[PDB]
């Protein structure tokens, strides 16, 4: 019933990795989407926030290592040089928090050398 | 950019009692914060939005407030399902200048 | 001409407290800076702030939204004719509009009393975007 | 004289009752009028509101009793059925929109004198 | 809707001083209050709107402020004329609907 997401196959560094935060019931060209991530039992950090159309924003944690995107059926996320400490459960959610806030169940994106 | 601080690291209390959690900013947020609770292995539920307002499913007991740069959350009586790590989140959405949001350090509470 | 059907009303609620021109009756109003064309302003309000659509004014909100203007600048609004009558906004209802020419692009100004029509809306003007406050 | 009311009588309950408040010096099509009941020896309580357009609303304690008509140069209040509780003076107000910086609030700035409405058999 | 609570009835001080009076609300209304006074046998008149801002034509000695759900109205340099009742008024607007409220406030001097 909320958004769902998969694509957390544990891989090797220096490789591309894709994410897929799909849709369910409610339209995805209406709200902005964002990604947060959380390591094993630590404080969850923000990754970025993209609108519809083309525009995007990212935290200063990554120097363009992450490229969020937007497609009218689903949003996606790409990584280039994911490394040792970059292991988390990746979340996607609606951006204005309120009654309409909804959060997926996360996806284990774990590095594996 | 903008950082958040929750100086209570981990607190204890009595069953059916009171706790207080402080979240401090570095610049004037201007009355836009959030609060999440998180059971182990679950997505974080959204308890409160825009400083004090309650999302569905949160009884009045959970309430919090503040203004300016320093805010706080207060829980009315603790119960068997209130032991979790509580996060506080600011948010900003501009489109013209900058879109950013910053979470906090975490507050792990327990009872008895 | 038709409404593009993917820029609908907002079922959510957020307005930024920092950069909004004026507020009234639980809505946070926004005057855009980049002068888009009229047909493009449905996208322009939905890409400025979340839970925000292109808006057309109601005769009570109208004297406030014209009082926060200058003497020369103008401003597109959000009424149109999807059929052969009944100028409606995205929010719904009916209005009254000083008509001269036809097709579906409407502006206000400082001395205006109701929304008024325009002839060639290839011109570039700032647009008006609203968003409801936290009570909804 | 911005606003002035008319119509105070005395009657046993049940009987159909109407008042009005006349305006001058501006347009009623751009502003919005309202109604407020002040019982003798009590405070205020807001009755209803006729907008700039013809839409209207009322408070929840009013049960569809008080209804409001807009005319050419005045605003007509129509009371279905009064009781002994309805005996009061009624004030016709006007929603004026003043401003702080970047905000616009909504006040009942001009108040009429009002007219006493009464029930004594 | 919104319900308001104010101070109880008997309020006075010495002639020519400072008197406070507070109006507390139920839910958050975002700095939207108004203060009115009425002489017994006279309509209300606007005093302080927007919960912190003076009206046009009221003398500068008045001061009201606050935030959240509890606010203040304070007088400075009391006048024997300024002796009548004082009301507080909020206004909350929904998505489609709109509502208002009032309270019951009392006179401010005899001593």
């Amino acid at each position: 019933q909320p958004v769902k997401e998969s694509g957390g196959r544990l891989v090797t560094p220096g490789t591309p990795l894709t994410l897929t935060c799909t849709a369910s019931g409610f339209s995805l060209s209406s709200y902005w989407m964002s990604w947060v991530r959380q390591a094993r039992g630590k404080g969850l950090e923000w990754i970025g926030t993209a609108t519809a159309g083309g525009s995007a924003w990212y935290a200063s944690w990554a120097k363009g290592r992450f490229t969020i995107s937007r497609t009218s059926t689903t949003v996606e996320l790409r990584m280039t040089s994911l490394t040792t400490e970059d292991t988390a459960t990746y979340f996607c959610a609606r951006d204005p928090p309120g009654h309409s806030g909804l959060w997926g169940r996360g996806t284990l994106v774990t590095v594996s050398s | 950019d903008l950082v958040m601080t929750q100086t209570p690291a981990s607190v204890e209390a009595a069953v059916g009692g009171t706790v207080t959690i402080k979240c401090q900013a570095s610049e004037s947020i201007g009355n836009a914060l959030a609060w999440y609770q998180q059971k182990p292995g679950q997505p974080p539920k959204l308890l409160i939005y825009d400083t004090s307002n309650l999302a569905s499913g949160v009884s009045s007991r959970f309430r919090g407030s503040g203004s300016g740069t320093q805010f706080t959350l207060t829980i009315s009586d603790l119960e068997c399902a209130d032991a979790a790590t509580y996060y506080c989140q600011t948010y900003y959405y501009s489109g013209v200048t900058t879109t950013y949001q910053a979470f906090g350090g975490g507050t792990e509470v327990d009872v008895k | 001409f038709q409404v593009p059907q993917n820029y609908t009303k907002a079922n959510c609620t957020y307005c930024n407290t920092r950069e909004y021109t004026f507020s009234y009756k639980g809505c946070c109003f926004y005057f855009t800076k980049k002068k888009h064309t009229w047909n493009g302003c449905f996208q322009a309000c939905a890409e400025l702030y979340p839970c925000t659509y292109f808006y057309g004014p109601t005769p009570d909100i109208l004297p406030v939204v014209t009082r926060n203007l200058n003497a020369i600048e103008s401003l597109w609004v959000g009424v149109y004719r999807v059929g052969e009558g009944n100028w409606t906004s995205l929010d719904g209802g009916t209005f009254k509009v000083y008509q001269i020419f036809g097709s579906h692009c409407t502006y206000v100004s400082k001395f205006s009393t109701v929304p008024v029509s325009h002839h060639e809306c290839s011109f570039l003007k700032p647009c008006l975007c609203v968003s409801q406050r936290s009570n909804s | 004289q911005p606003v002035e009311e008319s119509g105070g009588r005395l009657v046993t309950p049940g009987t159909p009752l109407t008042l009005t408040c006349t305006v001058s010096g501006f347009s009623l099509s751009t502003y919005a009028m309202s109604w407020v009941r002040q019982a003798p020896g009590k405070g205020l309580e807001w009755i209803g509101t006729i907008s700039a357009s013809d839409t209207t609303y009322f408070a929840n304690w009013t049960k569809g009793r008080f209804t409001i008509s807009k005319a050419s140069t005045t605003v007509d209040l129509k009371i279905t059925s009064p009781t002994t509780e309805d005996t009061a003076t009624f004030f016709c107000a006007r929603f004026s929109a003043y401003e702080s910086n970047r905000d616009y609030f909504d006040t009942f700035d001009p108040w009429g004198p009002g007219t006493l409405v009464t029930v004594s058999s | 809707d919104v319900v308001m609570t104010q101070t109880p009835s008997p309020v006075s001080a010495a002639v020519g001083g400072t008197v406070t009076i507070k109006c507390q609300a139920s839910q958050n209304i975002y700095r939207d209050l108004a203060w009115y006074q009425q002489n017994p046998g006279q309509p209300p008149k606007l005093l302080i709107y927007g919960a912190s801002n003076l009206a046009s034509g009221v003398p500068s000695r008045f001061s009201g402020s606050g935030s959240g759900t509890e606010y203040i109205l304070t007088i400075s340099d009391l006048e024997c004329a300024d002796a009548a009742t004082y009301y507080c008024q909020c206004s909350a607007y929904g998505s489609g609907y709109a509502a208002h409220a009032f309270g019951g406030g009392t006179k401010v001097d005899i001593k």
